[PDB]
DNA sequence: TTTATGTACTCGTAGTGTCTGC
DNA sequence: GCAGACACTACGAGTACATA
DNA sequence: TAGTGTCTGCT
DNA sequence: GCAGACACTA
């Protein structure tokens, strides 16, 4: 699939990832997923096996000849190569113009700059990318003004008025610092940034760009019409330096957020981080993504007519896909392959893909999607995918990845099924496997720290249970139940203990005897007075209560460790208000 | 007090109806007390062992044992992770529970009981639920108990003493407290009922009540009182038993798993059991429960029961073994499933 | 006391990019970039003792030899490296003023990167991102999945690979006609097989074995240092009969004297990249291996919970 | 230390003082002494077992090299001391940098026990030990190779030492008896080599014991009886009857014969567990599930014992696990 | 997030000493 | 001479990592 | 204003 | 895998 999908792109055919209704020839092979099976054959879709798939190519003359689709596609393409060159020469006229004027000034350093540098987006216009959030980000900046005229109090039809601060996130290389920066200088103001080179405790920011919040720019006045040339925008790239849970500014950023009489921006990369929590609904969220190849490919376009070296336009795809859409990353490429191998074309971009593809480590819910799939565990997957391969996607994530696994391993529908076996064979062995790899687990993690175990507890908890089940996801991959279930145990312990402990005297029995048998006869002292008679027993109910030196809150506390048919949520609720309020009010 | 499993409670030697040769055993341990050993006191719960070690405290010691208050000791583990634990403290004697962090169990058994063995003679310490000591508080309390026992002493309760180290049963006397009969907690029971008011007609709801107990002192009780507040304090012959929501929630766990045996009934099971551990209850005792509920079903054959006992076996010691108690009872219901289809 | 001869890893280390051998397309690269001299950001990364940080050595040295004194900062593992200690030092070397040729950049060397703290590195991104009109960055580390993600980005990455036979028998001719020192072709791939790819230790073995006993012959190479054990593991582990796999075990080695910890963990990296038979097998025996590996560190080391784990290798390999 | 020798335990009473005195590893010693008389030391790394001559062998090497002083002149660094990154950074660089204090040679520095070392540790010593190579040396002393990073083990010359031989050991025992005129009966020299397993240490601790386990240590000679009472092994005598008795009888003489071995001597199960082992590799088995089943039960079993538990039940289940796995024989 | 030691790092603070000044 | 005024080392609290 | 192509968070 | 939003094209 991947050697028949570049000869595919050798030709300049565009390779969809999904089958649609104006899909015109689909290459057919053995087996893949059901959804393709049945979408091929309800909507008469052309099909061309690979036997067809070899006299097409020495069949079809070049072009594409003069169908409808390939005539579109060539002035669509065409059209790229005309506004490739026709920006080639706006740097090399603007290159012209200021080497004349540097001339003229030695009387009265260039092409020795990263291409990363040189080739930055001089305005808006040059981005790749994102137009959407950039112009979001403009919309938001040049009506913050208007907003601070109306005290933030109602917004407009984006909502970006109420928000003080906006906020940028998204994957490196893509352009969130050149976005900010270009969009901070159009409008005259004045870029005030700070980052992770210098420290940004609380102590400093506190010392620094606290007294900046209503304070202008002295080089403003020295400047100058411009209307707000005399502000600060403040521009924190690289949010994620501030590694402190609590010495960390986060909070106080969120401080910042709360109060601030001048626009702030935030850069960041990942939002979701636990570090980063108090930033949940402070501003406005605007993210950035992977740019689409088309712009990339116009500016790589450029890049290269202005560099005096070809490289093939489909070879851009190619080159984007293997750096997961980092911008900078292809620049650098370009750069580091241009010095020696001036021709970047169908026979080197196998390897320049090998040697420069990037390594980035999944989130646990793409661990889990990759180490549940049934192809990766047959004969010829596992060659292309080793064990150690397994391994490592393990150790990406290996704080969670036993969890992830163990959350969903029973819900997907198996391929890798013996035969003979049924599911419910296999989800067996994998959960014995997974008890396994939990008590090499809690050997890992106790006083002995046997830390060089971790490849033991890789295998047993996260490879062999999937290696049993895998295949297609019958639902969706879903984070596990065992932390907030635990954090939830944890506290009805802690409840529990404190209950034991308020009625430790007079009690000869443990906190575990106290659930299992003294709290079901509790209820039955403590609500059933309230559902037989109601108010009227309220005296007998707090003598039982101040009795066990039980008070108020202990008596809401008992009631939630019930289950099943003792529940006594939906008892409390269907008694009346007038009957409960006594109650509170006579203990008090 | 209000609750009639402890207003009845016995407070001398001499006021125990439940065991003739172990009250006796104890009398001739209280004759003596100067050379006094430390003692372990195991056998089934809720048969009234502490029961037993108050009264020969009182019998020692004497009235004022029960005369007990609770102050909060402050321990510091590695690192600032402040645990607060409150000793139920007593004139005459000390009282403590592993009730603390089971990893940070150690702490407390080290610095209190070096405190406590500062200087008739000598201060009594009970640790309850000694059973759940992590090998290293036990570790610890071997010298502890070794090197100062001029003195302290110690009165280690615990049931099921499997998880209880080797020299930890060396250097304590060990005492064995059978669980009653029939005929012990029906009369028990009979005291309670003539003690309070209660409408009877025939005892063998009493005799019910004593089954369904299981040799169980706190349970019996407990399901006397709450069948008499049900019932407004007047007994029928054919009042229905109460059981705990637990035990329903696990009846009708193993009714489903008997039922169906798919996957779905799998998640479903998991469901089931998340709730069960989210609402204070052990593993062990859960996996426990599970298993001789599904060998009290009648259309399993001996070869489903052996395998269901054999892999209840196994998955037991892997919950002693391990930490995470989900997965283990996950793996059991698996297995069980599995073989039962 | 007498002084000591310098060794050979060191006096024959390369000064010019054309003596270094191996990836022949990674060091014309370097070389092309050394004629246009800017420069870009890199990341050297591969197995050890495949010529990575002399490669980088070499590259600064040729690109500015009158001022590698002044325009190149070499910090390292050895130096104290943390936030504040490489925050102040790199900002102050990258924004101080040194006149270059017009082609030339100063370099910031960072050997051994992989070991660096997060933050050291998120400062390091905008100290590269706001200096790099004067100076220039060079990572060079074993494992490359330890640097951070935007740094990544702002680099040229460049892989090293291990070294063909080829490459390493030609390097040790050439050291061989520059000792002038006599050999036997049997010690020479002798050497190259115990290498294993590692230009170091096959120059560290055929210093010893000239230095022990003079010829460079099979006997005295396998004399002075023994048959790689993953190699004796391997066929241990893919033996047919189970008494041909305990007494290679027991000879090779227990009468060898290897750790019985080093022989499981041997096991498992073995199984590990292991190839030819089923990934299921694989994944049956490191299961197995790993619970022998748990019985081991519990402190029960001896040669009968090895033979019981071949054992169960053979049990599991003839299908029941 | 107080009251020169005659105070100390054997171990330490007969280290040795030259390298003329470390026997058994005569390939490693040969190599080093040509390696100093050269002139060229390169970074040495000695792996091997415990007790086989390690310490021994660097200690009279940086002797022979510097002299009764070597002390002050040579950096040893051992995990008795604090080994973290600091001190790496602080007292290793500052030893490798600075000129001979004493005399006008080389700096050597020993990392004893380096196989406790933390990997960042390490990896600044790859460092170190790369930069200072011209005039400091670095000696790593392990136990285990794979706690070591592998550009450690790449940057340093590897030397095994192998488990000590039978001429080693009987030299070491002549010289040990020439020197406390004490003597010792051949087959009790035989017996003292196999419990040795190829640990010297070992040796030197049962000949202590034994000297002091006779009545006179004059005018009376060790025996194998002395040897097998002071360290209490099972004789082969007695490995074998037990052997025997599982393999020929039945139940009870079996039984019978293993509770008499036990407690005519107080013979502890693991040792019988070992010796009969050992007897059973030189047996020719004709199944290739004999001994499977024979293993992985004793290993089990072993197992078990390390743990602790019942003996009685643990003795059953040997005699029962030999019997049921011979029984597959035929 | 739980996890249980040991290491390494980072920061902040409290003492600890020395240099200016009157 | 005495009281600050400073920069300095040292101690303590907290976070993060732990196999390739 | 409505069909695909594709990047992205689910705790 | 399951939506969910952002684009290009129609
Ligand atoms: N959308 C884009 N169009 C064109 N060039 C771009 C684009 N995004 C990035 N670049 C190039 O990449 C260089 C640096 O981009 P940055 O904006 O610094 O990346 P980034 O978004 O800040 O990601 P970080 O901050 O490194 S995680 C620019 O100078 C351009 O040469
Ligand atoms: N390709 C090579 N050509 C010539 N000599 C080489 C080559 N690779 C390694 N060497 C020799 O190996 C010795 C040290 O190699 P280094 O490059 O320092 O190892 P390294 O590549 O830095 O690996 P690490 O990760 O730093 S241990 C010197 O004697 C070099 O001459
Ligand atoms: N080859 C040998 N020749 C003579 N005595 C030896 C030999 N090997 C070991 N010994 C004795 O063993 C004693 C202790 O062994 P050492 O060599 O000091 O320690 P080691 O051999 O390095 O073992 P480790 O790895 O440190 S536990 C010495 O004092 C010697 O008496
Ligand atoms: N001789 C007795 N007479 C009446 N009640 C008893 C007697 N012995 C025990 N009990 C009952 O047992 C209960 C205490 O049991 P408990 O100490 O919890 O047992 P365990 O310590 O084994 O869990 C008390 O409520 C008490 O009513
Ligand atoms: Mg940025
Ligand atoms: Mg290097
Ligand atoms: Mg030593």
């Amino acid at each position: 699939r991947g050697a028949s999908e570049a000869l595919a792109k050798r030709y300049g055919a565009r390779v969809t990832k999904s089958i649609s209704s104006k899909t015109s020839v689909v290459v057919l092979g053995d087996e893949a997923g059901p959804k393709k099976l049945e979408k091929i054959k309800q909507l008469k879709i052309k099909a061309i096996d690979e036997e067809g798939f070899k006299q097409l190519i020495a069949g079809m003359p070049a072009e594409g000849g003069d169908g409808e689709a390939a005539e579109k596609a060539r002035r669509k393409l065409e059209e790229q190569h005309n506004i490739a060159t026709k920006e080639a020469e706006l740097l090399v006229k603007k290159e012209e113009e200021r080497s004349k004027k540097l001339a003229a000034t030695r009387v009265s350093r260039e092409e020795d700059k990263l291409w990363t540098v040189k080739y930055a987006p001089t305005n808006l216009q040059q981005v790749c990318g994102n137009k959407g959030s950039v112009m979001k980000l403009k919309n938001w900046l040049a009506n913050w003004e208007n907003s601070k005229k109306n005290s933030f109090k109602h917004a407009g039809k984006d909502g970006s008025g109420v928000f003080r601060a906006a906020m940028l996130y998204g994957p490196p290389g893509i352009g969130k610092t050149t976005a900010a920066h270009l969009v901070a200088q159009e409008l005259g103001y004045d870029i005030l940034e700070q980052n992770a080179s210098d420290v940004r405790s609380k102590t400093l920011l506190n010392a620094g760009v606290k007294n900046a919040l209503d304070n202008m720019s002295v080089v403003g006045y020295f400047k100058h019409q411009n209307l707000n040339g005399k502000h600060f925008v403040i521009i924190m790239d690289e949010v994620d330096g501030m590694s402190g849970g609590d010495r960390g500014g986060v909070g106080q950023l969120a401080q910042f957020c709360r109060k601030t009489s001048t626009p702030l921006i935030l850069i960041c990369n990942e939002r979701n981080l636990p570090k980063m929590r108090p930033f949940d609904r402070v501003c406005l969220d605007i993210q950035f993504r992977r740019p689409d190849a088309n712009s990339i490919k116009s500016r790589l376009m450029t890049i290269a007519i202005r560099e005096k070296f070809k490289l093939d336009p489909n070879v851009i795809d190619r080159l984007i896909q293997t750096t997961r859409g980092d911008i900078r990353q292809v620049i650098n490429l370009l750069s580091t392959i241009s010095t020696t191998t001036k021709t970047i074309n169908h026979e080197n971009i196998n390897e320049i893909s090998k040697a420069w593809e990037k390594n980035i480590a999944l989130k646990p819910f793409d661990i889990a999607h990759k180490m549940l799939d049934g192809q990766i565990y047959s004969d010829i997957g596992s060659r292309n995918f080793t064990l150690n391969d397994k391994i490592a996607l393990y150790f990406d994530d290996f704080d969670f990845t036993p969890l992830m696994i163990q959350e969903n391993y029973l819900s997907t529908r198996p391929s890798v099924l013996k035969p003979g076996q049924s599911h419910l064979e296999a989800v067996a062995e994998a959960a014995n496997c997974i008890s396994l790899g939990d008590i090499v687990e809690k050997k890992i993690r106790s006083s002995e720290q046997l830390w060089s175990l971790l490849p033991l507890h890789a295998v047993l908890s996260s490879v062999y249970p999937a290696s049993k089940v895998a295949g297609h996801m019958a639902g969706r991959i879903n984070f596990t139940a065992w932390l907030g279930q635990n954090s939830k145990s944890a506290k009805y312990y802690r409840l529990l203990q404190e209950i034991h402990y308020h009625t430790r005297l007079g009690t000869s029995t443990d906190k575990i005897g106290l659930r299992l048998d003294y709290l079901p006869t509790f209820r039955k002292r403590l609500l059933d007075p309230f559902l037989k008679q109601g108010a009227d027993a309220i005296s007998s109910v707090i003598e039982v209560m101040d009795d066990y030196y039980l008070t108020k809150e202990d008596w809401d506390s008992i009631m939630e460790f019930f289950v099943g048919p003792d529940v006594t949520t939906a008892i409390i609720k269907k008694i009346p208000a007038t009957v409960k309020s006594g109650f509170t009010r006579k203990y008090n | 007090m209000s609750l009639w499993v402890d207003k009845y409670r016995p407070k001398s030697l001499n006021a125990l109806s439940h065991n003739e040769e172990l009250t006796n055993f104890l009398k001739s341990l209280s004759d003596q007390p100067r050379d006094l050993p430390h003692l372990l006191l195991y056998g089934p719960n809720g048969t009234g062992k502490k029961t037993r070690c108050m009264a020969l405290l009182e019998s020692i010691f004497g009235p004022g044992v029960y005369r007990l208050k609770i102050d909060v000791r402050q321990f510091v583990t590695a690192s600032n992770r402040k645990l607060e634990l409150n000793v139920v403290s007593s004139p005459y004697h000390l009282e403590i529970t592993p009730s603390d962090m089971g990893n940070n169990d150690r702490i407390v058994i080290q610095e209190l009981l070096k405190e406590v063995a500062q200087m008739h003679r000598y201060k009594c310490v009970i640790i309850n639920e000694a059973n759940s000591l992590t090998k290293d508080a036990q570790a610890a309390l071997r010298r502890t108990m070794e090197k100062y026992s001029k003195n302290i002493r110690l009165i280690m309760v615990c049931d099921s003493m499997s998880p209880i180290i080797a020299p930890i049963k060396s250097r304590c006397l060990l005492i064995r407290c059978p669980a009653p009969s029939d005929s012990e907690i029906s009369t028990i029971l009979s005291d309670v009922v003539t003690n309070e008011r209660i409408q009877l007609e025939t005892k063998d709801i009493l005799k019910r009540i004593a089954q369904a107990s299981n040799g169980n002192l706190r349970v019996s009780l407990l399901m006397l009182e709450s069948m008499a507040l049900n019932n407004e304090l007047a007994l029928k012959s054919s009042s229905p038993i109460i059981k705990p929501d637990w035990i329903i929630v696990i009846h009708k766990l193993t009714r489903k798993i008997v039922k169906e045996r798919s996957v779905n009934s799998l998640i479903e099971c998991r469901a089931v059991l998340y709730d069960l551990l989210a609402h204070c209850i052990p593993a062990n005792i859960i996996l426990k429960e599970l298993t001789f509920s599904l060998l009290d079903v009648e259309t399993l054959n001996t070869t489903n029961k052996s395998s269901i006992i054999e892999y209840s076996s196994v998955f037991d010691e892997r919950l002693s073994l391990g930490n995470k108690a989900i997965f283990h009872l996950e793996g059991f219901i698996a297995k069980v499933m599995c073989c039962l289809d | 006391t007498l002084s000591l001869q310098l060794p050979w890893v060191e006096k024959y280390r390369p000064q010019v990019l054309s003596d270094i051998v191996g990836n022949k397309e990674t060091i014309d690269r370097l070389q092309q970039i050394a004629k246009d001299g800017n420069m870009p950001h890199m990341i050297i990364s591969g197995m050890p003792g495949i010529g990575k940080t002399t490669s980088v050595h070499c590259l600064a040295h040729e690109l500015l030899g009158r001022s590698y004194a002044d325009g190149v900062l070499e910090l390292n593992a050895s130096d104290d490296r943390g936030i504040d200690v490489v925050r102040n030092q790199i900002k102050h070397f990258a924004q101080k003023k040194l006149h270059l040729p017009p082609g030339k950049h100063k370099i910031v060397i960072l050997d051994e990167a992989d070991s660096m703290t997060a933050g050291a590195q998120q400062a390091l991104r905008r100290t590269m991102e706001l200096y790099s009109n004067s100076t220039r960055f060079a990572f060079a580390c074993n494992q490359s999945n330890k640097i951070i993600e935007p740094l990544q980005s702002r680099c040229a990455i460049l892989r090293y690979s291990k070294l063909s036979d080829e490459d390493v028998l030609k390097r040790l001719l050439q050291i061989i006609k520059l000792e002038d020192v006599k050999y036997t072709n049997d010690g020479l791939e002798a050497i190259i097989f115990t290498a294993e790819g590692d230009m170091r230790q096959a120059i560290n073995n055929l210093q010893s074995t000239v230095a022990g006993h003079g010829l460079v012959n099979a006997d005295n190479v396998f004399k002075i240092v023994d048959s790689p054990h993953p190699l004796i593991v391997k066929k241990m582990l893919l033996a047919s009969n189970l008494e041909d796999s305990i007494q290679i075990l027991r000879t090779d080695l227990w009468k060898k004297g290897y750790s019985s910890i080093d022989i499981v963990t041997t096991s498992f990296r073995v199984t590990k990249n292991l190839a030819q038979v089923k990934e299921s097998v694989r994944l049956e025996m490191i299961k197995e291996i790993g619970l022998t590996h748990m019985r081991i560190l519990e402190g029960v080391g001896t040669y009968l919970q090895l033979a019981s784990m071949l054992a169960k290798i053979h049990k599991l390999n003839n299908k029941a | 230390e107080k009251r020169s020798k005659e105070n100390l335990p054997w171990v330490e009473k007969y280290r040795p003082e030259t390298l003329d005195e470390v026997y058994g590893q005569n390939e490693v010693i040969t190599t080093v002494r040509k390696f100093v008389d050269e002139g060229k030391l390169p970074h040495l790394l000695f792996y091997g077992p415990p007790g086989t001559g390690k310490t021994s062998t660097i200690v009279a090497l940086a002797r022979e090299i510097y002299g009764k002083n070597y002390s002050n002149m040579v950096l040893e660094l051992n995990a008795s001391d604090d080994r973290g990154i600091d001190v790496v950074r602080n007292q290793i660089k500052d030893f490798a940098s600075t000129r001979q204090i004493f005399s006008k040679g080389f700096k050597l520095i020993i990392l004893d026990e380096a196989d406790a070392m933390t990997n960042a540790a390490q990896n600044a010593l790859r460092r170190v030990i790369e930069r200072y190579t011209k005039n400091t040396r670095f000696c790593v002393l392990a136990n285990y190779a794979h706690k070591l990073t592998p550009a450690l083990l790449s940057r340093c010359t590897r030397f095994r030492f192998q488990p000590l031989p039978q001429e080693a050991i009987e030299r070491r025992i002549a010289n040990v008896l020439v020197h406390e005129k004490l003597k010792l009966s051949p087959n009790a020299e035989k017996a003292l080599i196999e419990l040795s397993n190829g640990d010297m240490r070992r040796v030197l601790n049962v000949l202590q014991s034994c000297k002091a386990t006779l009545d006179n240590p004059d005018e009376d000679e060790i025996s194998d009886d002395v040897i097998y009472e002071c360290c209490g092994a099972p004789r082969p005598s007695d490995l074998k009857a037990v052997l025997k008795s599982i393999l020929e009888d039945d139940w009870g003489t079996a039984h019978y014969t293993l509770n008499k071995v036990r407690s005519a001597k107080g013979l502890a199960l693991i040792d019988l567990i070992e010796g009969i082992v050992k007897i059973l590799e030189d047996y020719e088995l004709q199944n290739e599930e004999t001994r499977v089943h024979l293993l992985t039960k004793l290993a089990d079993i072993e197992y078990s014992i390390s743990k602790g538990g019942n003996d009685q039940i643990q003795g059953s289940a040997v005699i029962g696990a030999i019997k049921a796995s011979f029984e597959n024989e035929t």
